[PDB]
Order: structure tokens, then sequence, then C-alpha cells
């Protein structure tokens, strides 16, 4: 079959991406209301504007619930999902077509983490405009004052006390010096899993970055889980519901879930469970709920 | 009997609406202050009573458009359902309909008015000594497991951290004295009385009028939500929701960037009912079309 | 006393759904705009009630025009509109449906007023029922509630929309005496019905509207001797 | 082909919508399920075709149990379903339609597809609109490519729901000679209506459920002599 294959994934690849271009400008528009605040205001949309690939990347998850929940809802309240059934096309099939759609949106979703959004937000940085009081290596406390990526007044301390050593101009690295100021959430993946492959060689990685690397390597799964969830909605609770209605639950379900993933990022950071349960936790879940809806049919 | 039927169902709808947009509004930023509070910038403790001294600052925002929503929707229902065209069909027209929630809209207005003008000041103000005493954490209070934390003179740095901010375990603490130890154990806010008559001043001139002529976009959420409730019965009763969200989101952003173009004594203190009245004129313009 | 309407027009997407549909209703006269599914019998019904703006034509009521004003200033006019969907108010007690549009007349004080509520729930029987809600009843039940509620704003002409929809046999019947009632009452009907067969058997005015346009005229026996409707509506064999 | 169907059953907030519908369908055949509105005729024809889960009851085909089975992989077996909506696709051209469901045939190759493809355009004479839309068709025009996009999955039952739905007088033979059509062709036709009168004209053996449950069954010229049914549903006159 590829002339039904065609019109599934036709029909939610274009809502996806049409919800993805709306969502991005609306935000565009929302965000440039609020920088001017602290204003010059060209200055401040290029700033703004800049920033557009990393308010894409943030989008996509929500983008992908709404682009399934309209574009299959548009094939629902036609009565074409019925009669897809009607002829033996399975409700996980039609699932499947819509999860091609969604697959687009993870491949962009990688493109802008590891190639986009690295660039255009250090680009953002200059716009609105070498490390200061770095401060362990195994057994040995390292403190420089300045640090460059291409150092001033270092100062190495060995453990009781060895040597407390001073300089004016050890497995520090500079190419890991940018990566100090960066939070752990903005770093890429190529930038995250190398860094923290350095620390753990030398030192113990914090649990900043252990949530970061899991809220990445589980970014692609909270996109294609949250869009079964919404396939399974408009094949149960959503059918027969206006078109309003399933776009303000597609609203209700992408603020929970961004609510969620929020909270349980910070409640990994205060408790002893590894970041792996909390991350990994709503998107196991939430496939479970959601294929169980789909099995309801 | 018809504005009895009108009345109770919008109270039910709007108190469901408020209360969701409370859940949805707050629930965004108790997520971001137990965010603050997960790197130990904020007691994890009080982030429930910054929640209880913002209430009436959110829920000056969300009244009117609480307001708003649940008119629309029961307004949305009465033409879904085939209710207006019975009513319609009987001599009694849509405005007539927005006209007999008048009583309604005043009690909103009213009570809009005690948040503007009295909770929204005194939140505000425990609210500002609240967390201006949450900025004065230094030391210890700010520190996180495997990393070093620098507070003036002082850098701290512990090997591990309970899930209360105590008992910390691999403490190195810098100065020049190293210790290292296995274990270790505004005019929003003020009250109205004072701004009552300071006037002349684009401070108050901008804040007081905000407190005056904020609490009377609750009657241009009534007259504005009767105009943009045409809705077909397969149109849907949410259809009519997000396109009329943001035409009323656009006199709020008009309205804040009134407030803040008289503090910079710019526009002067008569653009607040000028900015309601092209709305209020637009809204019942449209509702006679 | 006399519904006179003119020369009705309206185009949806640059097509134009009505060309001069004209016909005239009488107090007391039940009228049936009947004519094929989708050639502007629908809308045209709308434009006399005032749920689509007429884009040309003209619409009286004995020396009276009602084309500029709105669907509520024809009803203080006495123009009434039955909705074919349920239509009653979900969740108001069927007393207080009658009685929440018994409440908007103005000639009637509250003893004149409780009066007519017991009266009409007693003309249509559902006296009985009067203390549930309006979403708790029965089909035949509700709309029995919705045509007593509809004479609580004392119309002079009621256009109902598919009376007979949704209604098994058995209960066909029942909604003939409760047209042919509302005819005895003084009140005339304009009736738009895609039951054609039941729609003819009332009503002693009936008008095709065909292509745009009213293509027949005349009692019902008349439309059935119609060689043009037989084409086009009705077929060759229809009884 | 037989299909059995035992003992229904359906209940919704509480209440026994269904109670105890049984009737039988043989293939080549139609079969009018009839009744009062909201008795649990429009229920049991659902529960048949798989959109209403069955609470109790047996659906047999041929000594093949489609109890269990949803209401694709009932289709699979052989049952059709043709919504009274409009359910053409609607971004999709008329042949795009029937080619659609064509493609879903496993017991075709691309050399036979495109003409079982012609001979379904040539047979409900919509060729001349094969190019266009869906969603650009008649009433009429739009119906029949329907029904040829169903016959294209090749049922053996095909379960029609309100077939003369907004149908005209005029246009109420030609739904009859497609009804008629599919019965030659070797496929039984459930038929659940409203309009009863030209119902009981095309099927060969109907069922009048009420109050839950079938309370008559035979030809139309039974049906139409049984007190039972002029009682509640037909009336004294029809
Ligand atoms: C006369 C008139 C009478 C009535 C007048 C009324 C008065 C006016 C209002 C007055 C009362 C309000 C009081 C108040 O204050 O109301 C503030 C918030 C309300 C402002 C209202 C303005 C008027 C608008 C009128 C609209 C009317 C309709 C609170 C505050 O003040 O929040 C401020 C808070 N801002 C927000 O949260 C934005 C607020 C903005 C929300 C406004 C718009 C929605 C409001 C209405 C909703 C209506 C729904 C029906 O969002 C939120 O509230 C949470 C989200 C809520 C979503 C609800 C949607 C519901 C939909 C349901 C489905 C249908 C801010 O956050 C920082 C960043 O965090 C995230 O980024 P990061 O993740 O870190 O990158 C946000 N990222 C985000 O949100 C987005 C995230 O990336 C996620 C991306 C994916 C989601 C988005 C995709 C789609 C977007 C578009 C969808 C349409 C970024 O957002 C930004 O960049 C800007 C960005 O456009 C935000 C998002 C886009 C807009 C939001 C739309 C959401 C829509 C959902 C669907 C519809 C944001 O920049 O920190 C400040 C303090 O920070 C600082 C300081 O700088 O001082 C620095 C800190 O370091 C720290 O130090 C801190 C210190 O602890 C104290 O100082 O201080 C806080 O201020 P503070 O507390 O005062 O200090
Ligand atoms: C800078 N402002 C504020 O401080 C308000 C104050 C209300 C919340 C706290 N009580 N809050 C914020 O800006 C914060 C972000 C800043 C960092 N925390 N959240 C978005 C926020 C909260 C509340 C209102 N707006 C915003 S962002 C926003 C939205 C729409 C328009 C505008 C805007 C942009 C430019 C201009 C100009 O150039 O003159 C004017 C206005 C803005 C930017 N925000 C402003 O101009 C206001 C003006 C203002 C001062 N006191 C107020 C009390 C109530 C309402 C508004 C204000
Ligand atoms: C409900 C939608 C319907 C229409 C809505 C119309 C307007 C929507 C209002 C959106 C409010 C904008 O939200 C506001 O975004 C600005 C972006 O500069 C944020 O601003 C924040 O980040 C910027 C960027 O570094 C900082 O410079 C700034 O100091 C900080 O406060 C605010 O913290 C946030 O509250």
């Amino acid at each position: 079959r590829r002339i039904v294959a065609k019109h599934v994934t036709k029909t939610t690849a274009l809502a996806m991406l049409g919800t993805t271009i709306v969502l991005v400008i609306l935000q565009v528009l929302f965000t440039y209301l609020g920088e001017l605040s602290n204003l010059s205001a060209w200055q401040a949309f290029l700033y703004v504007l800049w920033g557009a690939p990393r308010y894409l990347y943030e989008i996509l998850p929500i983008s992908a619930l709404i682009g399934a929940i309209l574009g299959l809802g548009t094939l629902a309240s036609n009565s074409e999902l019925i009669v897809m059934r009607s002829v033996g096309i399975s409700l996980w099939r039609i699932v499947g077509w819509v999860i091609r759609s969604a697959l687009v949106l993870v491949l962009l979703s990688f493109a802008l983490s590891e190639w986009v959004v690295p660039y255009t937000n250090e680009r953002a940085n200059s716009v609105k405009s070498e490390v200061r009081g770095y401060w362990r290596e195994g057994q040995r406390f390292i403190y420089v004052d300045y640090a460059n990526s291409q150092l001033k007044r270092i100062q190495v301390v060995d453990f009781r006390l060895k040597s407390v050593t001073n300089a004016e101009q050890l497995a520090l690295q500079p190419k890991y010096v940018h990566m100090v100021t960066i939070d752990p959430e903005d770093l890429s993946f190529s930038q995250l899993v190398s860094f923290m492959n350095y620390m753990r060689e030398y030192s113990q990685v914090p649990k900043t970055y252990q949530l970061a690397f899991w809220k990445k390597v589980a970014s692609p799964f909270a996109l294609i889980t949250l869009v079964l969830v919404a396939c399974s909605f408009i094949f149960g609770p959503l059918r027969q519901q206006s078109m309003g209605f399933r776009l303000v639950i597609a609203l209700f379900i992408g603020l929970g879930f961004y609510y969620l993933q929020d909270f349980l990022g910070y409640a990994s950071l205060v408790y002893n469970p590894s970041p792996a349960w909390f991350v990994l936790g709503p998107i196991v879940l939430m496939f479970v709920a959601g294929s169980y809806l789909l099995y309801r049919a | 009997i018809i504005r009895r039927y009108l009345v109770k169902q919008v109270v039910s709808t709007s108190l469901v609406v408020i209360a969701l947009l409370t859940l949805i509004m707050m629930g965004g930023r108790l997520i971001k202050y137990f965010g603050v509070a997960a790197q130990g910038r904020l007691d994890a403790g009080v982030l429930f009573s910054i929640i209880g001294y913002r209430m009436p600052e959110f829920l000056t925002l969300i009244l009117p458009l609480g307001f708003f929503i649940g008119l629309m929707l029961v307004f949305g229902r009465l033409y879904v359902d085939h209710e207006m065209a019975v009513l319609n069909g009987s001599g009694i027209s849509r405005i007539r309909l927005g006209q007999l929630l008048i009583p309604l809209a005043l009690v909103f207005l009213v009570i809009q008015g005690i948040l503007m003008l009295w909770m929204t000041p005194w939140g505000l103000r425990q609210f500002d000594q609240l967390s201006s005493s949450q900025a004065v954490r230094t030391g210890f209070d700010l520190v996180r497991p495997k990393e070093f934390i620098s507070s003036g003179p002082y850098t701290i740095y512990a090997g591990d951290l309970s899930e209360d901010r105590k008992n910390l375990k691999d403490i190195f603490f810098y100065q020049d004295v190293m210790i290292l130890a296995k274990e270790a154990t505004k005019v929003e806010a003020l009250p109205s009385s004072k701004l009552w008559n300071k006037w002349n001043d684009p401070v108050i001139a901008s804040e007081m009028g905000w407190r005056v002529f904020g609490p009377f976009t609750i009657v241009i959420a009534l007259m504005m939500a009767v105009a943009l409730c045409e809705v077909s019965p397969r149109q849907g009763r949410y259809y009519r929701l997000i396109p009329a969200i943001f035409i009323f989101a656009s006199l709020i952003v008009l309205l804040i960037a009134i407030r803040t173009r008289i503090s910079r004594d710019e526009l002067g203190v008569w653009a607040y009912p000028a900015a309601l009245a092209v709305y209020g004129i637009a809204a019942a313009l449209f509702s006679r079309k | 006393q006399t519904l006179c309407i003119k020369h009705l027009a309206k185009n949806y997407s640059k097509r134009w759904v009505v060309k001069d549909v004209s016909f005239e209703m009488q107090s007391g006269q039940i009228v049936g705009l009947l004519g094929p599914n989708g050639a502007g019998k629908t809308t045209s019904f709308y434009m006399v009630v005032g749920l689509v703006r007429m884009d040309k034509g003209e619409i009286h009521l004995d020396n009276l025009d009602l084309s500029d004003l709105a669907m509520h200033e024809r009803a203080r006019k006495g123009i009434g509109y039955l909705p074919q969907e349920a239509s009653i108010f979900r969740k108001l007690t069927i007393a207080e449906n009658i009685m929440a549009i018994l409440e908007t007349r103005k000639d009637l004080n509250k003893q004149q007023r409780q009066q007519r509520l017991q009266e009409l729930l007693n003309d249509f029987k559902i006296t009985h029922i009067k203390d549930s809600l309006g979403m708790s009843v029965s089909g035949g039940e509700r709309r029995r509630a919705e045509i007593a509620r509809a004479l609580a704003a004392d119309p002079k002409f009621m256009l109902l929309d598919e009376p007979f929809a949704g209604v098994d046999p058995i209960s066909v019947g029942d909604i003939k005496d409760i047209i042919r009632n509302l005819k005895d009452r003084g009140i005339g009907v304009l009736i738009t019905d895609h039951n054609v067969r039941e729609t003819l058997a009332i009503c002693e005015h009936a008008y095709i509207v065909s292509e745009g346009a009213v293509i027949a005229e005349g009692s019902p026996q008349d439309i059935l001797e119609n060689e043009q409707v037989r084409k086009v509506y009705l077929g060759d064999d229809f009884t």
C-alpha cells in the first residue's frame, strides 16, 4: 500500500510543519515583546531572531503533538479513518504512518541540536554583548583565574598537603574551556558527551550534566511517544469532537508534558535516583497508556 | 429565568476556567520556582508561600481571562446546541443576553477591583520582603553536589548532598584558609493610600491609573466576548477561542504597553480609558453589524 | 396575516444557490417549501427565518418590510423558528423552558403567565413530565416541549425545519396532529422537509424549489400532476 | 456464506440499549435491519461492523467467530462498511480513492489492478470524474465512488448505513439499482435505514428490532402484516 500511506503521511506532515511555522512565529513575536523590556530595539530583534532555531528545537515535541491531532483530526472528522479500517488497515498501521511524519521532525531535531542551535546561540550572545575564576582532578584541586580556549594566576593544590604551586602565565584542556560557562542543557549532544567523558576521566560528573544527557537521549523518544498519544486520542477520547476542542486538548497535553518534564527534571537533581528514571518515566508511561488507548480501539 | 440560566452557566464555567488557568499559569511558575530551589538558590520550604503571595498578581490577569473565556464557552454552547436559535427566534437577541450579564460583570469588576487595588499590592509587598530574604543566602546554602560554588571570598565543594540541603559529604572549603572535611551538617507594591493623591509623577500616574482603570477590563471582556462568540453548530464550542483570546490579549498587551509609556512620562494617564474605549466601541460595533 | 417573500437570492462561494425564489404564506395556512436536496429549498428557508443574509429580494408581512430586520427583530413581529435538531434548554426544567419564554412576553403579568404555562403544558400532554430536565426526556416528549415553548412567544407564523426528521411511521401521525393544531390555532406554518410524501399530506399549498428557483406552486394534488416536478424531483411513479 | 449473529447486547449509561438481538444473513441476499429510532437498530448494526464493542454476543461467518476481532480484522474477512456521512478521501482523486484500496488487495498485481480499477470506474459510471478530487464531486457521484471504493476491497457482506439518506424520490431508484447490483455481484447487503418505505422494497428478509430485541422477522410482506410491528413501529396505516 502506497497511495493510502502517502495521503496519511502528507496530511499529517503538513499539519506538523504548519503548526511548527505558526508556533515559532508566535514565540518569536512573544519573546520580542519581552526582551524589549531590557532595551537598541533592532539590536533586540536580531537577538530574538537568532534564537529562533532554539525556540524551534523546543517546539518540535509540541508541534508534533498538535500536528498529529490536527492532521488526523481532519482525517477523522471527515470519516476517512473509518473507511481505512473498513478495508483492513489497522489502527497501529495508521499510527505508523503518522510516526513517519514525526520522523522528519526527529531528524530536524537532531540537525538543530547538533549543528544549528550551538551556532546561532553563540551569535545571539554576541548581539546582546574566556572562563574566569575556574575552580578538581582526583586528589588535586586546580584554580585558574583566567583560562583561554587558545592561563593567568594558576593555583594547584595536591592532596595531606604536598605542594601549593602558583604561576603567573594537569588534565585541563582548552577544548572544553568554552563549555564551562555553557549550561548543561544548552550543550549539544556532541559537546555534552565529549565533556562528560572528559570530566569522568578525571573527576565526578555533576547530576546536572547527567540530567542534561538523559534529557537529550530521550528527546527523540518523547517526540514519537507524544505523537502516539495524539493518535490514540483521535481514535479514543477525542473521536467525534470538534476541531477546536482537539486543538485545546492538544495544548493541555503539550503544557502538561512540558511541565511534567520540567518538574521531573528538577526532581532528579534533588532526589537520590538517577535522572534516567525521571526522564524516561513519563515517556514509558505515556507510551504504555497511549498504546492502551489504541488497544481499546 | 433566562438571566439566572446564563449567570449559573457563566459562573460555573468561568470558575472552572479560572481554576484551570491558575493551575497552569502558576503551576508553571511553581515548577520554575522549584527549579531554583533544586539548585539551592531558594529555600524549598518557602516556595509555597511565594505562590500564596502571588495569588492576587496572577488572578489579576486570570479573572478577566477566565470571565472572557467562560463567556464565549457559554455563548458558544448556546449557538452549538441551538439554544440561541430559539432565543433569537423568541425575541431575545445575543446583545440582550449579554446585557442580562451586566449585574454579573459588575460583581466580577468589584472582585477584581479588590484584587487590583488592595490584594495585588499587599501580595506583592509581602512577596518583596520574602524574596529579598532569599537573596541573602550565601556560603553553604548555595552548595551543590560535585560542583564548586563561589560566593565572594568563599569557595565550597561538596561531594554529596542529601535530599534536604543538610548533611554535606566530602566538603572542600577555600578562602587564605583551606578546610577539608568528610562530613558537615517598588511602586508596584506601595499601598494604594500612598499613590491615592501622589499623582503628577509618571511612576504613580502609571501605577495608580493601572489600578483604577485596570478593573474595567471585565466590562470590556463582557462586550467583546458577546461580539466574538457567534459560532456554527458544526464549528464547535471551542472554535472561536484561540482566535478571540488573541484579540483579548491584544488589549492587555496594549495596556501593558501603555503603563510603561506613562511611567516614562510620554503618554499621560488619559490613555487608560482610551485604550478600553477603543476596544469597547469596537466590540459594541462588531456585535451590532 | 400574509407573509410575502419576493425574489430571494443567495450566492455561496461565487455560486448562486438561490435564484429568484418567491412564495406567499398566509396566517392559518400550512405551506410546504419542498424541492430537490441542495437545490436551494434549505437556503431559501433560512433567509425567511433570518439565519442567512438575503443577498437580493425582500420579505413583507402585511405592509411591513422584514428584510432588514435581524432574526430576533422578526420574532417580535410574530415569526417563530423550530430547529430540526434538539433545541431545548438542556439544563432547564420543562416548565422553566416554557416559562423562560413566557417571561419575555410584555402583555402577560405573573398570574396571566402561570395560567398560560399551565394550559400550554396541558395542551401538549407534558404536564406530567413538567418537573424534569430538558435533556432527560424522550425524543417525542422533547419536541412537544419545544413547540409549547415556541407558542409561549405567541408567533403568527411558525417556520418548522424538518418536522418529520428521524420520526417513526407510528409517530409521524402525532406530528401531523401537532401541525394541524398549529393551523387550527390561527398560526401559519412553513415546512421544509426531505420527507416529501408526508409533508404533502398536511400542506394545502406547496412550493417546489429546483435549481435555485421556484418551479411549482399549488395544492399537493397540483404538484403531483406537474410534469416538471416529476421529471426532476418526484420521479415517474410517486404517490 | 452466512453471517450468523447471536444474542447481541450492549449497555450505555447503565441502560441496555440492545438486549438479545440475533439475526442471520447470507451472501447474495439483501437483509434490512429496521426498527424504531433509538430502539437498538443502529447500535446492533454498529456491533456487526465493529465500531461499538460487543458487551455480549457471538458473530460468526461460516464457522469463523468474528466476535473478538476489531473493525479492521473483520474487514479483512470480508465485511464492508459504507458510512452514511461523506467518507470519500477529500484530497485524493476519484481514481486514486479506488486505487488506494486496490493496492491493499493482496489477490492482484500491478497489471490487473489497473484493469480492475478501469472496470470499477465503468461499472458505476464515474469515469468522467476519475481525475477530479473527491471533495469536488456531486453527492450522487461521490456516493457511487464510495461504493466503488468499498468494492475494491472485495467484500463478502456490505453493511450499508442509511443508504436512502437525503435521497430525493427521483434518485431513490438509482440507490435501489446499486443495492440490487451488489446482490447480483454475490455480496450480501445489510441495510439499516430510517426510510422504511423503500428499505422494505428491496430487502428480501427484514428484522424489526424494538425495545432492544428482535420483535419480528421475515419477508417485507410478513413484516407489514405483523401485529406487534404495526402496533409499535409501522402504525395502523402504512
Ligand atoms: C518590564 N515589565 C515588567 O517588569 C513586568 C511586570 C509585571 C510582573 C511583575 N509584577 N514583568 C515582566 O516584564 C516579566 C519579565 C521581566 C523580567 N522579570 N514577565 C513578562 C511580563 C509580565 C507582565 C507584563 N508583560 C510582560 S512582558 C511584556 C508583554 C507585553 C508588552 C511588553 C512591553 C514591551 C515594551 C514596552 C515599551 O517599549 O514601552 C512596553 C511593554 C512587555 C514587557 N514588560 C514590561 O514592559 C513590564 C512593565 C511593567 C512594570 N510593572 C508592571 C506591572 C504590571 C504589568 C506590567 C508592568
Ligand atoms: C497567551 C497568548 C496570546 C497572545 C499573547 C501576546 C503576548 C504574549 C506574552 C508573552 C510574554 C513574554 O514572556 C517573556 O519573554 C521574555 C523574553 O525576553 C522573558 O525575558 C527573559 O529572558 C530574556 C532573554 O534573555 C532576558 O533578557 C530577560 O531579562 C528575561 O526576563 C520574560 O521572562 C518572559 O516573561
